[PDB]
């Protein structure tokens, strides 16, 4: 059940929607697809289900070359958006057309279609039609006609842009509840980075149609691959100040912030591949802003938003001789007034260095979490 | 029910008044020709709305008696029965041919695609809105010579009426196309999923949704075979082999007129427009 | 010789139909092949023969192809005793050249496009107005509205056309004796030509106004609410709504339905056959023509009608009525795409 | 100008939306709608747009009442669900048909429109029609229309719902800074919680048409009125457990947890009209759970669900007596492996009570930032 997506290479006419996507997926894993466009995820969904024709490359499905095997033999089970629930059909007949097809004992169907209504809460509707249904319930439906189907590989698209919020969490739990069952290997598409953090052992995040980074979620907050991977992971965007390279150690590297006092700060940082006097993008996230009475960096700044929530106060102070606001997130209610002048911290280990391209330097820190 | 000032009670009021006198103006006719069937006289001379019930028209065309008013007896001016059955023959036939050889092509035109899907939608839309007239004189030839040859489908009869009906195929396609299209996209994905073959898909999932289509179709093609008067006209010479909107044309003769037994008729035609009013429309979302 | 056009048609249908169902790879032509066929033999076909005719001069003299051998003619197999002369353009230059046939075809040329353009201005007129009135949603009895309005579309058309024949007769008449009664004239529907078009006119936008009218009222559902309430919020009145919100966003996908009404009320040969047969008679025409004659019409009368000659090369008229149909056709497979 | 409500009652027939609602919006306040996803938010609005008829009672705009008056003569501004342009006309033309609909001025129509269009950006694509338009910029053309009309109060129905999350954080400043510049009566209908806590000066709960409570954001999260905007407010639903009634004292009542612990804290609260030995429940945020070795009451569980969203650990504890799992959230990430005990401290100061009728007794604990303005 480990499908093994090796230079995969999708090309829509002249347009190459994919381009050698390499993923491998070990058996018993919940691997996510987020990302802005939502073509490509689908897309190679559907690829790997069998669906799509694969122009280059070559798919694995467990261990046998899966690439122009028609769609019934691949042992995979798709969860349609509008769950292709068919309306003459009854729950039932709709949870075992394909039993019906391929031809079994009438026994057979009747216990697979009982244990699987069972453990979906569905036999109490199991002699109504999709019509007579609700949201929930065909979704169940659609669930458990994979589940008789039993497929090596779970595959689920994205319901949730047609959906609302309380059915979307209904898909959640029931999500999460067949994974924790079965523990089979299963594949999501998901255009929310929350829905990925929450549930994911392997969060692929794809970029017009590229692996822009491949890893656990902890991982992809922790240690972002590039840049679109470190705005992409957590709502509020990490702050991104352009800096100057002044010396390159062996393991950390001294920038010179923008803002006109030209501090210098030695952050841990890979440190290689790193050129004296270089333009690049330092990056610390709102929620590791330390306050300024705490840390020696201290950034000032113009206070313009002071948000809040509650728990949380989301602060936009603009700082001079740099573009953005940086939005700084504390605890509790702090208490600032719209243009006054605010001071924040920056812990230099928490900062993000990214080079002039795109790619992340790896942080040396180390973080709890990321095992 | 949003607030509207005092006007929209005089807007209500002159719309109410306009509506009323507009179907009264459109229901004169129909009204006019009821009132015609129960007229003693067939010469329309006198009290234009008869107050006096006759019946004599309907029996007539019922042929349940002759109506005696007289010593000597009128017989039955023309079998309607025989024209309602004719013409019930010929518009079951074409709309099961219809039906038959359209739910095909529409499903292929809706569902599935092939490199030619493009050109054969331009070439249907084209030859759509092509009269089964202006090609009468190509249908006569046409029956003449073939007449020697099969005659079953020749001229003076039914066979080559209903051959011409059969030509209607382009109009219901697009009708039943529609109403695939209309269908949700990833049902044929999905049953592939399981494994069926296409065909299978098709006949076990698709065709028994297109049911109330398929009907729709038929009541509209049975309608429109029972009203089509130019080529049931030209070909069925023969008087017993006459149709409904051709042995119907024998009633307004200057030699004979005959309002009241045209009107009793006209009126005894009534299944036509219940059913259409009824099935057509299918009370559906306007 | 007919027994080897029949195998043309096999050749053309059972093969290369044949090859749909043996190639693979045309799988979905399996599907497309039934009701292909069907129109391929029963709409074109009608077509190409009709073209064919045109070419040659087939006649009442020369109804039979070459049975006539021994029955009986003064030509000794020249051209006319052949009974099937091609003979190519002859027929289509008769329609101009000959001056005996081309005023009269003018003259119902310019009568039918004016009949089709009218009655497709009335039509689209009432069933819009029709439709905005029953829409209205403060209105009582909509649904008894759309029933009672929609009942001339249900009718059967041919019943309609001949009540309306009835009613509009002059030597016995309803409608006549009642204009006489409340004011006395004759109008005279079937003998001046004038009378005669208009009478057509208005029976034709009677029969056609409810489809224009479903049509409209769909169009109206599709077009959203919003819009009514922000212009209601501006302050907008119902006409000025009407010409301001609904009629420019009506056009532009009414405009492919008002041709293909055009060209349907362009080969309505059934509101003339049957109401008029023909019209008043023209005078000194040779092939048969009337004051209300649609070409299509003019066509039967050339073809079939005993007084005509049964000339059925010269009553294809085809490069005509189908090349501007054609050209219909073009025009709305255009706007289609639009 | 102050738009106030009088016992304003709309009835669907046999079904009654809302009833006898009251509300007093004062000149340039900001007031927000929010609520489930029951139509009495959008329904209040349509009734004060003019829109709908209102079944019974009376509505004042400035001093004059407009229950009976069209929504032309209201001087009431809206931009719908759905943003209303008309595909036929241009950007000017869309902003601009009121304007063109009652004056005949091409000159003041045209100063308006450059006007709003400036202050709007809009200028660049002033001869674009809405299908060229991106939503964003669809928003944009709704406000100019809004404000070309000049409107004494300024009605939005959702506007931020046909975007994606950038795009809304954007309009939502956006909107915030219109706010500021004009200064208007403003009026805003949504389901988000954190549009509502950002833009609104004051939020209006409505619970099937019935005003739950209105008051300040802060207000509304510190001390909620009823058990309904209790756990409306904040993202996370407030842990609930059932308590009873033992002792009460002058401004502290006493409770007891449904836990063989058989613990007993004091929580300062109004202590009126509450009885001894009363089935009531306790609520305490997930935010304000302490760590368990800071507090003094401990509630020992076994830990069910752990997620990791990296910026905050939110943990879902089932206490072994309680039904509800107890929800938690620690900020960072906390290494706690399911099934394990877990202990999490309950601060008595940060604690809300609810009757069994579903009314709270108002906490006697002041929280920062409950009177900033």
């Amino acid at each position: 059940a480990s499908v093994q997506l090796q230079n995969v290479t999708k090309a829509w006419g002249e347009v190459v929607v994919s381009k050698d996507i390499n993923l491998d997926i070990h058996e018993g894993e919940f691997v996510v697809f987020v990302g802005p466009s939502g073509c490509g995820k689908s897309t190679l969904l559907r690829m790997i289900a069998g669906l799509e024709t694969i122009t280059s490359g070559d798919l694995f499905i467990g261990e046998k070359r899966m690439n122009d095997t028609p769609p019934a033999e691949r042992g995979v089970g798709m969860v349609f958006q509008s769950y292709a629930l068919y309306p003459h059909l009854s729950v039932a007949e709709n949870m075992s057309f394909g039993l019906k097809l391929a031809g079994a004992k009438k026994e057979v169907i009747n216990q697979r279609v009982n244990q699987v209504a069972e453990v979906l809460q569905l036999a109490h509707l199991l002699d109504r039609k999709p019509k007579a249904l609700s949201g929930g319930q065909r979704q169940r439906v659609a669930i458990g006609r994979t589940l008789v189907a039993e497929p090596s590989v779970f595959l689920l698209d994205e319901p949730l842009s047609n959906l609302d919020a309380a059915l979307r969490v209904q898909m959640r739990i029931e999500i999460s509840r067949l994974h924790k069952r079965l523990g089979r290997t299963m594949i999501y598409v998901t255009h929310d980075q929350v829905e990925a953090m929450t549930l994911a052992d392997k969060i692929v995040v794809l970029d017009a149609g590229r692996v822009a980074q491949v890893g656990k979620p902890l991982e992809l907050y922790h240690y972002p691959a590039d840049r679109f991977v470190a705005g992409f992971i957590g709502s509020p965007k990490m702050n991104f100040l352009p800096v100057k390279v002044t010396a390159t150690a062996i393991d950390q590297v001294q920038v010179e912030l923008p803002m006109p006092n030209r501090q210098q700060v030695w952050l841990p940082v890979e440190s290689r591949d790193v050129q004296v006097g270089a333009n690049m993008s330092l990056g610390i996230r709102p929620e590791h802003l330390l306050p300024s009475d705490i840390a020696d960096v201290i950034l000032e700044g113009e206070v313009q938003v002071v948000e809040q929530l509650g728990n949380e106060t989301q602060i936009h102070i603009q700082i001079p001789s740099i573009r953005q606001n940086l939005v700084y997130r504390q605890n509790d209610v702090v208490l600032v007034e719209e243009g006054a002048t605010f001071a924040i911290g920056l812990p230099p280990e928490r900062c993000h260095l990214f080079r002039e391209d795109g790619t992340a330097c790896r942080r040396l820190h180390k973080e709890p979490g990321v095992a | 029910a949003m607030v509207q000032p005092k006007s929209q009670k005089a807007r209500l009021f002159i719309t109410h008044l306009l509506l009323l006198l507009f179907i009264a103006a459109i229901m004169f006719p129909l009204l006019m020709v009821v009132a015609i069937s129960l007229r003693q006289g067939n010469f329309a001379t006198g009290s234009l709305w008869p107050e006096q019930i006759s019946w004599d028209h309907w029996k007539l065309a019922l042929g349940f008696s002759v109506e005696q008013a007289d010593g000597r007896i009128w017989p039955p001016p023309f079998p309607v029965l025989l024209w309602l059955w004719n013409s019930v023959k010929v518009a079951g036939i074409s709309a099961i041919g219809i039906v038959a050889l359209s739910t095909t092509c529409a499903y292929a035109f809706a569902r599935m695609r092939f490199p030619g899907k493009a050109t054969l939608l331009k070439g249907m839309l084209i030859f759509q809105m092509f009269p089964a007239v202006l090609s009468l004189v190509a249908l006569y030839a046409l029956f003449d010579r073939l007449g020697e040859y099969i005659p079953f489908i020749g001229l003076n009869t039914h066979g080559g009426v209903i051959f011409a009906y059969l030509g209607g195929i382009a109009l219901h396609v697009w009708t039943i196309k529609g109403y695939f299209e209309t269908i949700d996209s990833s049902l044929e994905e999905a049953a592939a999923l399981d494994g069926a073959t296409p065909w299978q898909a098709f006949r076990l999932v698709l065709l028994p949704l297109s049911v109330p289509i398929l009907a729709v179709v038929f009541i509209l093609s049975f309608i429109a075979a029972i009203t089509e008067v130019p080529v049931a006209s030209l070909l069925l010479r023969d008087v017993n082999s006459y149709t409904l909107a051709v042995g119907m044309q024998q009633y307004l003769n200057p030699q004979n007129y005959l309002w009241g037994d045209f009107a009793a008729a006209a009126v005894m035609s009534a299944l036509p427009i219940t059913i259409v009013f009824l099935l057509a429309q299918r009370w559906l979302v306007n | 010789q007919g027994e080897y056009l029949f195998a043309i048609t096999t050749l053309i249908l059972s093969s290369a139909g044949l090859y749909i169902f043996a190639n693979r790879k045309a799988y979905a032509w399996r599907y497309v092949y039934p009701g292909m066929a069907g129109m391929g033999l029963f709409v074109l076909f009608p077509l190409v023969c009709t073209i064919a005719i045109a070419f040659t001069n087939y006649s009442s003299t020369n109804q039979l192809t070459f049975e006539r051998a021994q029955e009986v003619n003064w030509g000794d197999e020249k051209l006319s005793p052949g009974y099937t002369v091609t003979t190519g353009w002859k027929n289509f230059t008769r329609v101009f050249t000959d001056e005996g046939i081309q005023k009269p075809f003018l003259a119902i040329f310019v009568w039918t496009v004016v009949f089709s353009l009218i009655t497709v201005f009335l039509t689209v007129a009432v069933g819009m107005v029709l439709a905005c009135l029953v829409q209205w949603e403060a209105l009582r009895g909509k649904a008894v509205y759309r029933v009672l309005l929609i009942l001339p579309y249900a009718v059967p058309s041919f019943i309609s056309i001949l009540i309306f024949k009835g009613l509009f007769n002059q030597s016995f008449g309803e409608i006549n004796m009642m204009l006489s009664a409340l004011f006395g004239v004759k109008p005279a529907w079937f003998s001046d030509p004038t009378t005669a078009r208009t009478m057509l006119i208005i029976v034709n936008t009677w029969l056609g106004y409810p489809y224009m009218m479903i049509l409209c009222m769909g169009l109206l559902k599709a077009i959203p609410d919003d819009l009514y309430e922000a212009s209601a919020m501006d302050g907008a009145g119902p006409f000025q709504n009407f010409f301001k919100i609904t009629l420019p966003l009506l056009i532009k996908p009414l405009t492919p339905l008002m041709i293909a009404s055009f060209a349907f009320n362009f080969n309505n040969f059934v509101l003339i056959q049957l109401l008029t047969n023909g019209g008043p008679d023209r005078l000194g025409t040779t092939t048969p023509a009337g004051y209300t004659d649609l070409l299509v019409n003019y066509t039967y009368r050339i073809a079939f009608e005993g007084g005509g000659g049964q000339d059925f090369g010269l009553a294809a008229a085809i490069a005509t009525l189908i090349f501007l149909l054609v050209g219909a056709l073009a025009i709305v497979n255009l706007k289609a795409t639009r």
